[PDB]
């Protein structure tokens, strides 16, 4: 994984790569590491895969009976404060490296935390194994007062950083954008930037190519 | 302390009678009526809905007939919520018998072990009984096809035709009197609903105060198959026997 | 990190580096080692980045737990409860504290807590890996009842050299003023003190 | 009445008649005499059997070295705060190399008592102790009861007709009180208290029971023929 | 413990399991048994960890025989083997599992069959026309896989048995004391005292 | 002594025009020896369908739990179990044993009764779920099966060409694998129709 | 100390009856009239926002509240009662639903959970029964619509229509005289209306009345775009000012 | 009826008769008082000699919390016993985790939520006892005055027992007459002469005087109790003013 | 009749211990008043010190329970100091896990769940303590929340509690016919004190010392209770006018 975080004018943008790895094998190449814990509180998610899914999961579900409960549009802090303290609880054992953004009543935030529990702030943020590449470009072209295409420009071209540097990362980028007074607008492949050429050949078979031992129906009535 | 407030549930009466176990049968028989016959080739459930009102949703309801697993059913005269609480039990044994030994529960194994959690509330803990009894109807490959009883008490029957709720005493002698051990499912269909019929607290027997429900090896082939009836299917098998 | 917090005249002032690192890289320049677990009770954090947080997040709730049904509490007594979940805890830990408040009456305090969880009250404390480079330049250089310009001076030189020997410290130096008047945030930019 | 059924309730004048009618139990109880000067502490019992084939019940028990106690009541429930006085004397030896000071053994009968008082489902203890000891400050003499009471006397008595040994003792208190680096004329004091709440049948060789503890004797207890140098 | 064999035939189950017990440089016994009926068409062998082995066997049987008696009726071998195989599957993760190892033999009454189950201590079942356990399966199987068919009598698979015994004296290292033999049909379970 | 290569095995999975696939090896050793040429990885509840690899322990207590929770769901639900739903229920199963995990590679496979729709998906032994378009790939030999798959699968194939191409691809990569083989069965399921096919494959 | 009650306050009667049941029905009896009505593409729930003084601010107090974004709940009764049913209701939906199958429940499920936690108050130790009906109006994919009623004894049962406390008994006659299985969701609101001002008796406007539709899925309410699947909840309050524009067309 | 039979139960006037009926205990028990002055408290009880057997001078009643507040109380004397425990059990734990010793209205309230719970409950009986209790902290002198019911305020003067009107009647006279403050050594010696005034509601067994106080100029903000030579001149101002 | 002892349903469908703990609300005999300005919210409580002896300045029924949350209960102190503490260590807890300050009508709800629990468990009973919670949320502005035994709980405009409540309330619902407005117009909360004990005043028809009176504010991030000589120089300026 690469993923980013950018604070801009009226809100935050956070983005990330696509790609999953089981050691040098890519497991999913087109796989959704941009989390929603609330409709305007976003996370995005590095490290152990079932992990950051999970206590995304979790603290999406408290933080929606939390907004219930006190009849009040969840707060980024409050899904900083449960995140943390759930991972800090567990020593690092649950590995998830987080990113979380969003915007509610108190402003627009962004975060970092990671798998033992510490947590970050700042205006621009990466994680992952190709947050080097990242930062590289984000310490490059971030400055003060962006705009919300800007902040978008520099979140991809961060997460296109590490796609193309790092071999954790590959694939497309997926973006969130979370401006205040608006909803949040969930970018899914916003960047395809890695389709696949055409194949030299199809490799159809010939019907009655597989020898055949036995054959009969399966009942999947009642 | 609390000792004041304390009604002491699980005692004995002098003539060496559980107090609460009899007011909860007392409670059970103004419930509607519930039968259950055996046939050599099913078995029928019939029961009679309490009071029903114009508006109540019959199609999309569930009162007296539930199915335990695919071979066994129930049909309840009592407090439902005390039944459903019971028949979710009864759900997770049956899928903890089949986990352990990869076979479907026989009937009576089943239906001990409910009644086994029913007599625990007679005998320890200070809580009042389950308000419930049922009627267990259940096919497995040792015995065939099987009618059971279970009440508050956590005793439990065998039968080949029973009622419990209301108006019992009447219900039994009707089935006493008609009943024989050669009788088909659709012979004990009819049986069933003109006990009900002539037991019944209401002026006529409709489609829309009864569930009803069948277990045949009517599927095909050496296989049981369970058929709660839809209202449609009421209506067209109390039409078919002449009721209405 | 290099940390340090020094009584003066006035109150006290808490200085700290903005580096965080895993190894050889730097994962935030710009980081607050400065806490506030009270209005006028300040600690400067060294160690585990989560352990230190973790810590301080307890404290700031346990005063302000006491000050519902007591008060402002003592900056001893907030010592007092750090010690207490570093002590007890101290095989699970790896956090280097110093706790520094404001009193009317008892003025500026300092009381630095180590790895064991032990506590110190002092004029002056420094910690973290940076501190070992200036045991000579704080001692040789500090005063009792300095003023706030000296003081700043002072903290402002000497976490200048613990960032220049340290590769574990840098960025910018922040400091927190804690006197009768209130509470000061400074900064302070390398091209200011790299050249002093 | 409608307030007795537990040791929860009080009473509109703000009794509490479970720990009343425990103290009741002691009254049926079989008299016990205590009484000390500055150098020794003294106990005397009267023992009572069940009839002429029985064994006359035991009414002092040892707790230390230094301190012992006699019973009026529910011997049961002096066996469960002997125990427990043997236990906590016990543990200020192990772990602070201390004699527990008798005032401190007092206070822990006092607090024990004190819990079946007033939690819903327990009773009163229903005995009442006469504790003494010789300790870093001298010579002691406590009396407890159930209630949770615990008094430090010069001398006293619980038990079936102990007025009349307790008035005694109130006359007798400036002569007793120095009787010191005298054992034997101490317990001749004692017995001759004992004797005022006597009815019908007087101390013979297995009716009388005689503890002492001192400056340079540990508690010890007397039975048998080694009472008969006191009738 | 050590060698543990079963072969299906068309009409029984055959068993044969190791005599010996060595403990060290010592074989402390010749004649051990190591078998349990479970019920009367039941039969199961088993080897592994002292003490753990007969614990556990007889563990089984406890339940079995409680089971019997519970419902006045005989638990199907299928029924039987996956309940074994459950108890295995829990102790695997266990403070301290069962290191034992099993195979099953029953006849079902309600189906006329016969049926062997191979059953490891994780708690891996399978149904197999013959089944060994440990190092014996390196021999047997290969053996099995050429002169086994499925319609042998119990007479066949006696002397199919005899093949795979004499090829466990010739080729392997410890000397496990011969095998005792024990046949399950539709008439229960009895021992060939002559092997 | 690693659980999830112990006895091998494989399972694969893809789409093809309103059909999906689902095939798997029949073997099951115990490391270098073969035990089993009849060890099945693949089960149903109802028109779900679910393939197992890993330790096979696991794939049959997994089997075991998911039929036992499938049949308490349509109980209570009144209606069969969905892919979409049953990759969510496995999913949550797995997590729950977070540190202390069955060791197994589940892939769902079916058809959405509802919308008609062909579903697969993968997880890892601790529950990440891996959807995808076109296959899933699990087992002792999933590098092997993700070479097959990448090369010779194309999108939109009738069912009589699906089960051409995703059986080749269990075969070929079975064969470059020790531990995988012994057997086949492709499963090639329609709308209302689920063919079961047994292949042919070399026995070493 | 401890909870010494570990013994049923609930017990059978000599005639069979569960007295704190009862009681508990009595007591919905006394609440303020709350309906609910199925329409074919809906479901309406409606109740009285019987305020305690005028200068409470009954806004602040929600009688009709959401379970699920699918699912809503109003009561007749004891409202404490009825805030922690939907608290732990909320909860349950999530806890042994949404966390295992990550969906949300269909309502005749999320209702069994709810009469579950109302039947053990019926037989645990040291509790009374909720003083409480609940009129509980859900959608789900394979089920439609469908509409609850949940008594103190963790009775449920399905309704076309139905109302429940104070004046109940007028309120089901009315709703039988206008059901039929053809009403549109306008239809079965404006009838929901009529019933209401019935049992009403002092003002009848958008303030003191609570009402609350199950009907389409509302994208504008879902607070983000981007997942084509995610449509938005089909639970909707209406507005004080929604009300009054349907009171003109009564 | 039968409201009164268990405790936490309301009557219909909303009272918890069983407490009412605690208060009962306290009013049959000996009088003890707190008198509060410039820079400390001071506390004195009334000790009935029931019998010429009882050793002089060592059943003490007043008891000592920490190292700096003093507690006195009237009633079930074990009660009172048990509070303390409790009261050094929460002083305790409050010095371990803040470090200072236990502010008085700190520790006041400790013991106030205790007693309280205990009417919350059937299952455990109210607290026979109303104790008068009192230190020196960083903010000064503080006197308490802690009832059954829970209930408890900041006091100038306190009394409770047999002669609790005799002694509040004496409270208010000095608390008139000395607006400015009373002195520690003052204090000690009107503690005397109240408890000898209150002593006429009890007058058939003659008692026995103790007295103890706290004080940042006279004891350095210790608990001390006063014996000896300032006791004795402490009994001969008493003694002058009743005759 | 031991429905009416523990918290069971009566025939009639009546928790009775509810209702008299209700009653033991009113055993104190003193009246509050809560009101809300533009930037604050005031909370005022008669102060009765019967005995000479008391310390005044300990007597007191306001309670500081956050920095912005203040508390006044109608009721026995006894009580009154049970619900002070647990809504004290309550609203510390949900600012240790949720990362901001507690809200004054969820911190009224959670109170209000606990006291419903009471009504419906047997072993604890009812607080008999009515308790309003006031402060300046950073959300919803100006808030007053109230608390009763039966775990009812209700957002006001304006509130009263006490033997003589219903005179207030009736005096203040006059009042704001009159203005039209869901609060009071004024800048500075000094005025809304003023305007508080001034239609106490002429609800209650008596005249107030320094000492009869206890005044709570909730202002922005801090709700302060006022001194003796606040109150004063506060009742200087209503008298000169
Ligand atoms: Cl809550
Ligand atoms: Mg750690
Ligand atoms: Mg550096
Ligand atoms: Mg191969
Ligand atoms: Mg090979
Ligand atoms: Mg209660």
């Amino acid at each position: 994984t690469t993923i980013v975080g950018v604070k801009f004018n009226n809100g935050v943008v956070i983005a990330a790569d696509t790609r999953s790895t089981q050691g040098p094998i890519v497991a999913d190449k087109n796989c959704a590491k941009l989390h929603r814990i609330s409709p305007k509180i976003w996370c995005a998610g590095a490290g152990t895969a079932a992990d950051t899914e999970a206590v995304t999961q979790l603290i999406g579900s408290n933080i929606e009976l939390h907004s219930l409960y006190t009849s009040r549009e969840p707060r980024v802090v409050s899904a900083l404060q449960m995140l943390k303290q759930h991972l800090f609880k567990y020593q690092g054992h649950i590995g998830a490296y987080l990113i979380v953004a969003g915007v509610d009543p108190t402003g627009s935030h962004l975060f970092s935390i990671d798998a033992h529990g510490s947590t970050d702030v700042g205006y621009y943020l990466s994680l992952g194994s190709g947050s080097l590449a990242a930062m590289a470009v984000l310490e490059s072209h971030w400055k003060q007062d962006l705009t919300k295409e800007e902040a978008i420009k520099l979140a991809s071209d961060a997460i296109q950083a590490g796609i193309w540097n790092d071999l954790g990362s590959g694939s497309n980028v997926d973006v969130c954008v979370m401006e205040i007074g608006k909803d949040a607008e969930y970018l899914r492949n916003y960047l395809t930037p890695n389709v696949r050429e055409e194949k030299q050949k199809s490799y159809k078979f010939p019907r009655g190519t597989t020898a055949v031992l036995k054959e009969s129906i399966v009942n999947i009535c009642d | 302390g609390s000792r004041r407030y304390d009604s002491r549930t699980t005692i004995f009466s002098p003539e060496g009678r559980l107090y609460q176990v009899e007011y909860a049968l007392e409670s059970i028989s103004h419930a509607g009526t519930a039968i259950g016959i055996m046939a050599s080739d099913g078995i029928v459930l019939a029961a009679e809905r309490k009071v029903t009102s114009t508006l109540l949703e019959q199609d999309t309801s569930t009162e007296k007939l539930y199915k335990l697993n695919d071979k066994i059913a129930v049909a309840v005269a009592g407090l439902t919520a005390d039944a459903e609480i019971l028949i979710n039990t009864a759900r997770i044994h049956a899928q903890n018998y089949l986990k352990t030994y990869n076979e479907d529960i026989p009937v009576e194994i089943l239906v001990r072990r409910l009644s086994d959690i029913k007599q625990g509330y007679t005998q320890h803990g200070g809580l009042r009984p389950f308000g419930v009894s049922f009627i267990y109807a259940g096919y497995d490959d040792r015995y065939g096809y099987q009618l059971y009883t279970s009440n508050p008490s956590g005793n439990y029957t065998g039968w080949k035709a029973i009622s419990v709720g209301a108006n019992t005493s009447a219900a039994q002698t009707l089935l006493q009197m008609d009943y024989k051990d050669d009788m088909k499912v659709d012979d004990a269909i009819e049986l069933a609903l003109k006990t009900l019929s002539k037991t019944t607290d209401s002026s006529a027997l409709t489609y829309d105060r009864l569930e009803f429900a069948t277990i045949r090896k009517g599927a095909n082939d050496g296989e049981v198959y369970q058929k709660i009836f839809k209202p449609q299917e009421i209506k067209d098998i109390l039409v078919k026997t002449g009721i209405t | 990190t290099s940390i340090m917090a020094v009584t003066f005249k006035d109150g006290v002032i808490l200085g700290a580096d903005s580096r965080t690192t895993t190894g050889a890289y730097i994962a935030n320049r710009v980081t607050d080692k400065l806490t506030r677990v009270h209005d006028k009770i300040w600690c400067c954090r060294s160690g585990s980045a989560a352990d230190t947080q973790a810590i301080a997040d307890i404290v700031q709730y346990h005063l302000e737990l006491y000050t519902s049904q007591y008060g402002t509490p003592s900056t001893e007594t907030a010592a007092s409860v750090f010690k207490e979940l570093c002590y007890e805890n101290k095989d699970n830990l790896t956090a280097g504290i110093i706790v520094a408040g404001y009193d009317d009456k008892n003025k500026g305090e300092v009381y630095t807590i180590p790895l064991g969880g032990s506590v110190h009250k002092l004029p002056y404390a420094i910690a973290g890996s940076g501190s070992t480079f200036i045991y000579g330049y704080c001692d040789k250089n500090f005063r009792e009842n300095m003023s706030k310009e000296e003081t700043v001076d002072f903290i402002k030189h000497s976490l200048s050299q613990a960032i220049k020997w340290d590769g574990s410290s840098g960025g910018v130096i922040r400091m927190v003023v804690l006197t009768a008047a209130g509470v000061e945030r400074l900064i302070f930019y390398p091209d200011e003190y790299e050249q002093l | 009445n409608n307030y007795d059924g537990d040791t929860v309730t009080f009473s509109p004048t703000g009794r509490l008649f479970q720990v009343e009618y425990a103290l009741e139990a002691i009254k049926q109880g079989s008299v016990t005499v205590g009484l000390r000067s500055n150098t020794h502490a003294v106990l005397v019992a009267l023992k009572r059997n069940a009839d002429e084939l029985s064994s006359y019940q035991k009414k002092i028990i040892k707790c230390d070295e230094h301190m012992g106690l006699s019973l009026a009541g529910l011997a049961p429930d002096a066996r469960v705060l002997s125990n427990y006085l043997r236990q906590q004397c016990n543990y200020s030896s192990l772990v602070f190399n201390r004699k527990l000071a008798v005032e401190r053994a007092g206070h822990l009968l006092c607090d024990k008592a004190q819990k079946n008082t007033q939690s819903y489902g327990g009773r009163p203890y229903g005995v009442g102790l006469l504790i003494i000891g010789y300790d870093k400050s001298g010579a002691h003499l406590l009396e407890f009861q159930p209630s949770g009471n615990v008094t430090e006397l010069y001398g006293t008595a619980i038990g079936a007709r102990s007025q009349g040994a307790k008035t005694y003792l109130e006359r007798t208190l400036d002569t007793f009180i120095k009787i010191d680096g005298n054992p034997d004329e101490l317990i001749k004091a004692g017995v001759e208290a004992i004797s005022q709440s006597l009815r019908d049948e007087s101390l013979t060789v297995d009716n009388l029971s005689i503890a002492i503890v001192g400056k340079d004797t540990p508690f010890t207890i007397y039975d048998g023929e080694a009472v008969a140098k006191y009738i | 413990m050590d060698i543990i064999l079963g072969i299906r035939v068309q009409d029984s189950v055959i068993l044969a399991s190791s005599k010996a017990v060595t403990r060290g440089i010592s074989v402390l016994k010749d004649s051990d048994d190591k078998t349990r009926q479970l019920s009367p068409h039941t039969l199961m062998s088993f080897a592994g960890e002292a003490g753990d082995t007969v614990q556990f066997a007889e563990y089984i049987q406890a339940n079995i025989q409680l089971y019997s008696i519970r419902e006045d009726y005989e638990l199907s071998p299928q029924a039987v083997s996956s309940f074994v195989r459950q108890e295995l599957a829990k102790s695997i993760r266990s403070r301290r599992p069962y290191q034992v190892n099993v195979l099953i033999g029953g006849y079902d009454k309600k189906k006329n069959k016969p049926e062997l189950y191979q059953i490891d201590y994780l708690g891996t079942k399978v149904e197999l026309p013959y089944g060994a356990h440990g190092y014996s399966g390196f021999y047997t199987f290969s053996l099995l896989d050429h002169h086994y068919r499925p319609d042998m009598t119990t007479e066949e698979g006696l002397d199919l048995l005899k093949l795979c015994v004499q090829e466990l004296e010739k080729r392997m290292p410890m000397d496990f004391k011969g095998v005792i033999v024990k046949i399950v049909d539709k008439d229960g379970i009895r021992q060939v005292d002559d092997f | 002594s690693d659980p999830s290569s112990i006895n091998g095995g494989i399972v694969v999975a893809m789409t093809g025009k309103d059909c999906v696939a689902i095939a798997c090896d029949l073997r099951l050793g115990s490391q270098s020896l073969g035990v089993s040429n009849k060890f099945e990885k693949i089960f149903h509840y109802g028109h779900v369908f679910l393939g197992i690899t890993g330790l096979a322990t696991d794939v049959t207590t997994l089997n075991e739990m998911f039929r036992y929770k499938t049949n308490l769901y349509k109980l209570k639900e009144e209606r069969a179990i969905e892919p979409e739903t049953f990759t969510q229920l496995v999913s949550s199963s797995l997590y729950e044993r977070r540190f202390g995990p069955y060791f197994v590679g589940p892939v769902v496979a079916g058809i959405n009764s509802k919308s008609g729709k062909p579903f697969i998906a993968g997880f890892d032994l601790i529950g990440c779920i891996d959807e995808a378009k076109d296959f899933i790939v699990s087992g002792t030999a999933s590098d092997q099966l993700f070479g097959m798959c990448e090369s010779l699968y194309e999108p939109n194939l009738e069912p009589e060409d699906l089960f051409e191409t995703i059986s080749q691809a269990l075969l070929n990569a079975a064969d470059r694998d020790a531990l995988s083989g012994w057997g086949a069965v492709v499963y090639i399921i329609k709308k209302d129709e689920v063919v079961k096919r047994y292949l042919k494959m070399r026995q070493d | 100390m401890t909870d010494r009650y570990s013994f049923s306050l609930t017990t059978f009667s000599p005639s069979g009856k569960l007295g704190q049941i009862d009681y508990a029905l009595t007591a919905v009896k006394q609440g303020v009239t709350s309906l609910g009505i199925k329409a074919t593409n809906g479901v309406v729930i409606a109740t009285e926002k019987k305020s305690s003084s005028p200068l409470a601010m009954s806004e602040t107090l929600s009688k009709v509240s959401l379970l699920t974004p699918d699912i809503g709940a109003v009561y007749s009764g004891m409202g404490p009662d009825y805030r922690v049913l939907v608290d732990k209701s909320r909860k349950v939906a999530h806890t042994s639903y949404k966390r295992i199958y990550g969906e949300y429940p269909p309502t005749k499920l999320l209702v069994s959970e709810v009469a579950k936690i109302m039947q053990e108050a019926t037989q645990s130790g040291g509790v009374r029964p909720f003083g409480v009906s609940l009129l509980i109006a859900g959608h789900d994919e394979f089920n439609g619509f469908s509409l609850y009623q949940v008594d103190p004894s963790g009775s449920y049962f399905p309704w076309k229509a139905t109302a429940i406390g104070k004046g109940s008994v007028a309120a089901k006659t009315f709703l039988e005289k206008r059901w039929n299985d053809e009403l549109e969701l306008e239809d079965a609101i404006h009838i929901a209306l009529l019933t209401l001002k019935e049992s009403v008796e002092g003002e009848f406007n958008g303030d003191t009345i609570e009402l609350a539709i199950i009907g389409d899925e509302n994208p504008d309410l879902l607070g983000y775009t981007g997942i084509p699947t995610d449509k938005g909840p089909r639970f909707r309050k209406l507005t004080s000012q929604e009300i009054n524009d349907r009171l003109e067309a009564l | 009826t039968g409201y009164d039979l268990s405790n936490s139960v309301f009557s219909p006037d909303g009272r918890n008769f069983q407490v009412e009926y605690a208060v009962k205990a306290v009013e049959n028990g000996t009088t003890s008082i707190g008198i509060k002055c410039n820079d400390g408290v001071v506390f004195a009880v009334e000790k009935l000699i029931t019998s010429k057997l009882l050793v002089p001078q060592k059943n003490v009643k007043i008891q000592v919390v920490d190292r700096h507040i003093g507690c006195v109380y009237s009633g079930l004397i074990p009660d009172g016993r048990h509070l303390v425990n409790r009261g050094r059990e929460e002083a305790a734990s409050f010095k371990k985790l803040y470090k200072t010793p236990i502010p008085i209205p700190a520790f006041a309230d400790r013991l106030g939520q205790y007693v309280q719970a205990h009417t919350l409950y059937n299952s455990v009986r109210p607290f026979g006892v109303s104790t008068i209790f009192g230190g020196v902290d960083k903010n000064g002198a503080h006197l308490y005055m802690l009832e059954p019911s829970g209930s408890y305020w900041g006091y100038k003067g306190a009394a409770t027992g047999k002669g609790r009107q005799s002694a509040k009647a004496e409270l208010e006279k000095l608390v008139d007459h000395h607006p400015e403050g009373l002195s520690a050594r003052e204090a000690v010696k009107q503690a005397a002469k109240i408890i000898y005034l209150a002593h006429e509601d009890n007058k058939e067994k003659d008692f026995e005087l103790e007295i103890s106080w706290c004080s940042l100029s006279e004891t350095n903000g210790l608990h001390k109790f006063v014996k000896g030579d300032l006791l004795q001149e402490a009994i001969d101002f008493a003694q002058k003013e009743i005759n | 009749g031991y429905d009416r002892h523990i918290t069971i349903f009566s025939p009639e469908g009546r928790l009775y211990q509810v209702e008299y703990a209700f009653k033991a609300t009113n055993q104190t005999n003193i009246n509050s008043l809560a009101v809300r300005g533009k930037d604050c919210t005031v909370v005022i409580s008669q102060k009765k010190v019967p005995d000479k002896l008391l310390d005044p300045t300990t007597v007191s029924y306001i309670f500081c329970i956050s920095r912005t949350i203040g508390m006044v209960v109608n009721g026995p102190i006894p009580d009154a100091r049970n619900a002070a503490l647990r809504a004290k260590a309550e609203a510390a807890e949900f600012r240790y896990k949720y990362g901001y300050d507690m809200p004054c009508d969820v911190l009224a709800k959670r109170m209000a769940n606990l006291s419903q629990i009471y009504t419906q468990r047997a072993y604890m009973r009812p607080l008999g303590v009515i308790l309003t919670f006031v402060s300046v949320d950073e959300e919803l502005g100006p808030s007053i929340y109230k608390t009763d035994p039966a775990g009812y709980y209700v957002g006001y405009k304006a509130t009263a509690t006490g033997p003589k409540q219903q005179e207030i309330t009736t005096n203040l619902e006059n009042h704001f016919k009159k203005s039209k407005i869901d609060h009071i117009n004024e800048e500075s909360w000094e005025k809304v004190v003023e305007f508080a004990i001034t239609h106490m005043i002429d609800a209650l028809g008596t005249e107030f010392s320094k000492n009869d009176l206890e005044v709570g504010v909730a202002t922005k991030d801090k709700f302060f209770t006022l001194s003796a000589e606040n109150i004063e120089e506060r009742l200087v300026a209503i008298a000169e006018q």
